[PDB]
RNA sequence: AGACAACCUGGCGAACUGAAACAUCUUAGUAGCCAGAGGAAAAGAAAGCAAAAGCGAUUCCCGUAGUAGCGGCGAGCGAAAUGGGAGCAGCCUAAACCGUGAAAACGGGGUUGUGGGAGAGCAAUACAAGCGUCGUGCUGCUAGGCGAAUCAGUGGAGUGCGGAACCCUAGAUGGUGAAAGUCCAGUAGCCGAAAGCAUCACUAGCUUAUGCUCUGACCCGAGUAGCAUGGGGCACGUGGAAUCCCGUGUGAAUCAGCAAGGACCACCUUGCAAGGCUAAAUACUCCUGGGUGACCGAUAGCGAAGUAGUACCGUGAGGGAAGGGUGAAAAGAACCCCCAUCGGGGAGUGAAAUAGAACAUGAAACCGUAAGCUCUCAAGCAGUGGGAGGGGGAACCCUGACCGCGUGCCUGUUGAAGAAUGAGCCGGCGACUCAUAGGCAGUGGCUUGGUUAAGGGAACCCACCGGAGCCGUAGCGA
RNA sequence: GGCCAGUGAGACGAUGGGGGAUAAGCUUCAUCGUCGAGAGGGAAACAGCCCGGAUCACCAGCUAAGGCCCCUAAAUGACC
RNA sequence: CGGUAGGGGAGCGUUCCGUGUUAGGGAGAAACGCGUGCGUGAGCCGCGUUGGACGAAGCGGAAGCGAGAAUGUCGGCUUG
């Protein structure tokens, strides 16, 4: 009553397919090309919830230099004192967007927040 | 339940015939008489499904080579499962399957599956045949002008099952007759064409009450 | 085509009361009685029903008692 | 009922699960049977009742009572209460009693010793219609019951045991009054 | 007088093992070896079982009962009688006395049992059975034959498809360019044998037995039963240890006797030993014929789909492989050119030969080729999130400058990336299965009961039958 | 209670102790935490310390432990 | 709503059988791929080729039933 198998090609075949593009024996060598898979579905995960952490710190940078552009000692630390003492809803640091795209308007934000 | 008219060779409604046969509780038929099919056609097969294990196979039982000091795996027999030469692991060998099925449930499932048939078109129902030198055109033509004949498997029987009948049955392909002796429940569960003569009506009445 | 044989060194030993639970015998009783109290000894004499533990060491190796729980 | 159409109620079949197939499934690789031992190896592993050395329960504990010999039989005579003989099934107070009267009524059905039988009526119940029953001796609490509904009750003599003519001839002597 | 697959009887007869060690025990009287014989063998017609009630030669299946019991009362072994079925079948001899006798010996009467047979009388015994002589006649086996019904269009080919007829006691099967009751061999049904062989029947011979009764007191399987003693097997391990066969030594009576009825003794009940034969139900397969397959289909199934117990290996016993599929038909490639006649390109065949003979689908590892983008101040379990620059058919896919994060996978550990294990890679083969039983849960049938098992059933499955048996109805007590 | 498992040498840290030499990432017990079986951030790297508990998506925000010169986010911010 | 040992629930898939000489199929059955089509996922629908013959779906049944780990194992291939 023998059964024999052939599921395990299409098993197969569809990660043989997910690894291309790995640049070694990664991608021909089944018996590693599993592992791969995983590890590529781990990274995924790890570089996807450091991407918005990731992406949170760029834009710090990004803003604290446009704000650091006026030549007396302004922060991205106290340019906050002053932008949540005056009630902003959270620009998001996306002001931080703006501010490479619209400078003008970011120094108009900018204006607004010293008074 | 619901009567039905008896038909002729002419094919014309003398006779009333009210058929009531046992049934099992509404949403417990389904489970009642698949139960029954299934140990029904399990119980029929046949084992005929054999193989070797590891010690019948015709492979040696010498060590082939020593435990240690060699290289290699500790192979112990070339008549070994994992070895592709033969000896398999719980292969099959000849089982043999039977399903006592409960006699009072058993009928009840026959019960349940004509009893579900009839009244919706699906039992056209007769009185008699004489047939003389059987012919199998005749009859086939019978079932033309008798009920639905078209071939589609129109299960057919009857009561004593005169040879000359059994006969000119065997040639066509779709309808077997029946008899007592020969009722199955596989057969009369198609529940799209299946006759019946006032024999059966009132001896299938006498076997199931209500 | 086969049955369990019941470990008859343990049939010797249990029983089973009608309503059904197994019960037992107390132990140390037949030898150097003495020293042996009374009180102690009509202690050792009632039959017992027996704990759970090997009351699930036995049911399985006697089957054919008719003991439930 | 088409065969194609029926099917089989919800919950009436499991599928039997399958150790070691995957990890998923979760009886995968070790199947339960956890890390090395006895249990886990294949075979027919320890003997039950048995406690690793320990003398086991059976072992320690003394048989029984009377254990070496012993009818240890109970039965001698089936027993059928009165309740149950004058109550559920009921006679027609027309109608003999008895053994075979009753396997044929059904109350009481004897299989694996019909013969040794002779039945016995229990005290315990009671009749509500006076019946004669040709039935062997039976407790005076169910006889007196049987008296009291006034029903007639007729003794019967089941066997009689051969004896050696000089115990016999013995027995005779003894007859001083 | 040799041969044998398995089944059987006999003799000899282990051990690893289970007892969580091991000497009693268990594997087991199994395996194996030797010796016979059969299609079956062995057993068998009561010195039996029973239990105040009855049976009636053996042999098997169910079931009593995994009960009674045995057991370093440990592991474990485990009956039987009653009950139900399959199958039935009974005979021949040894005395006692008679007719012979170169005193052995043969002939005839005699064979049964709450006791028959050796003894005494008929109105001319017949029906019954077996066997054989050869002989006769059907029934089957070993050849075989007759045997119904259609064509068109489609497309390399039609049995498929659309259309249109017919047969059917024959839509069982195998083939036929592609699948069909109507193409072929066939099948239902029917006819058939020199001759050989079967299972029966009959026509004529031997042969059948208690047709009956009564009063004596002869014999009624002689170094055998007993006993002592040593054992073996009995379900029963020397235990109160019966029955049952054996080694050593003693060594009864026979019917107003003897053996058994679980030491033994009485009374009662059954059977009557030390001589023999006998069919069936029954276990088996190297095989033959018929059929079937929720069996395999090319490392599967026989080890074996071709010179397979082959090649090969071993002195020898013995071990033991791998190798299938051009096409419907070789139509297997005329001729030409390169040409050591290896192998090729045209031509030709074919529907197709990038189907051309190391030829049928052809995966992956592995070996190349071509195109797109890209690496030579690099640093990395080699991916990932962001994406510079460019190429593609004109927002999705390829490649990737540079940054960040990321210490292979499984086993296994208190603890592994681990410098602990394992794996060269790829593809396959490869692991909680079945049988029967106890317990529990889910589901269903039935119920003031539930269920049948063996066995039958015009095969096998099976409707129906089969109530023996089991479970639930009463406990306490050794 | 029923039906059924796995487990049976844990490790370190805090405390009270024995043994040791008030030596060990030692050993042995008692009461708790984490790891075991648990990710993430701080600790440069770093099971057993600190905050904390991961159903998923988010190119949104507020904080804890810890931090704000550069490599890496955030004051080379105030005054003693 | 972390989770190893482990327990329970719900599913997919493969060869075969019932419904069948099924629906469909030489305008063409399966292995390879385009579709982030579709699913929580095992996997499913479609989509193509020289060859090219069989065979779904649904409701059910059975299992020689699911593989990278056994210094496994048979064959083909590499590295040096």
């Amino acid at each position: 009553r023998v059964k024999r198998g052939y599921i395990a090609r299409r098993r197969r075949k569809k990660i043989r397919f997910f690894a291309s593009s790995f640049r070694g024996a990664h991608s021909r060598l089944t018996r590693t090309i599993a592992q791969q898979k995983i590890r590529a579905l781990v990274s995924a995960h790890r570089d996807r919830d450091r991407q918005k952490r990731d992406f949170r710190r760029l834009w710090i940078t990004r803003i604290n230099a446009a704000i650091r552009e006026r030549g007396v000692y302004y922060n991205y630390s106290k340019f906050i004192h002053d932008l949540y003492k005056r009630q902003l809803l959270l620009n998001r640091k996306i002001l931080a967007q703006i501010a490479i795209l619209n400078p003008n308007c970011i120094y108009m934000i900018y204006n607004e927040i010293i008074k | 339940l619901i009567p039905l008219p008896i038909l002729n060779f002419s094919g014309e409604k003398v006779g009333e015939t009210f058929l009531n046969l046992k049934t099992a509780p509404p949403e417990k038929a389904r489970a009642v008489v698949h139960r029954g099919l299934i140990t029904h056609l399990q119980n029929k097969r046949r084992g005929t499904a054999s193989t070797l294990t590891r010690a019948e196979v015709r492979g040696g039982g010498r060590k082939p080579y020593p435990q240690k000091k060699t290289g290699r795996a500790r192979r112990g027999s070339q008549g070994s499962p994992l070895r592709p030469g033969g000896g398999v692991i719980f292969g099959p060998k000849p089982r043999d399957w039977t399903i006592k099925m409960n006699k009072k449930e058993r009928r009840l499932a026959l019960s349940t599956a004509i009893a579900s048939a009839v009244g919706n078109s699906f039992v056209v129902e007769e009185f008699a045949e004489n047939f003389e030198k059987p012919k199998t055109k005749d009859f086939i033509a019978a079932m033309q002008r008798w009920g639905l004949d078209p071939a589609e498997k129109s299960l057919f029987f009857l009561m004593d099952l005169v040879e000359n009948v059994e006969k000119s049955g065997r040639n066509i392909r779709t309808l077997k007759l029946l008899t007592p002796r020969s009722l199955n429940l596989f057969d009369v569960l198609n529940a799209e064409k299946l006759v019946f003569t006032e024999g059966t009506i009132q001896y299938l009445n006498q076997r199931y009450g209500v | 085509g086969y049955k369990m044989k019941t470990h008859k060194a343990s049939a010797k030993r249990f029983r089973v009361t009608g309503k059904g639970k197994i019960v037992r015998r107390r132990a140390g009783k037949q030898h150097l009685l003495a020293k042996k109290n009374t009180k102690r000894k009509n202690r050792l004499s009632k039959l017992i029903q027996v704990d759970r533990s090997d009351y699930d060491n036995v049911i399985g190796a006697l089957p054919y008692l008719k003991v439930n729980r | 009922f088409r065969l194609d159409n029926l099917g089989p109620q919800p919950g009436s079949r499991k599928k039997g699960k399958r150790k070691g197939r995957g990890h998923a499934a979760g009886q995968g690789g070790s199947c339960g049977f956890g890390m090395r031992g006895q249990k886990s190896r294949s075979g027919p592993g320890i003997m039950r009742g048995f406690e690793g050395g320990q003398m086991p329960l059976y072992r320690r504990i003394p048989k029984l009572r009377g254990i070496a010999g012993g009818m240890r039989a109970g039965l001698p005579k089936y027993v059928p209460i009165n309740l149950r003989d004058i109550e559920v099934a009921g006679f027609k107070e027309g109608e003999e009693v008895s053994l075979e009267s009753l396997k044929a009524k059904g109350i009481i059905n004897p299989s694996g010793r019909e013969r040794r039988l002779p039945l016995k009526i229990l005290g315990e119940g009671e009749l509500s219609t006076k019946l004669q029953i040709k039935a062997r001796a039976f407790s005076g609490s169910a006889k007196e019951k049987l008296e009291a509904a006034g029903c007639s009750v007729t003794v019967l003599p089941g066997r009689k045991k051969y004896i050696k003519e000089s115990v016999r001839k013995n027995l005779a002597r003894a007859d001083e009054y």
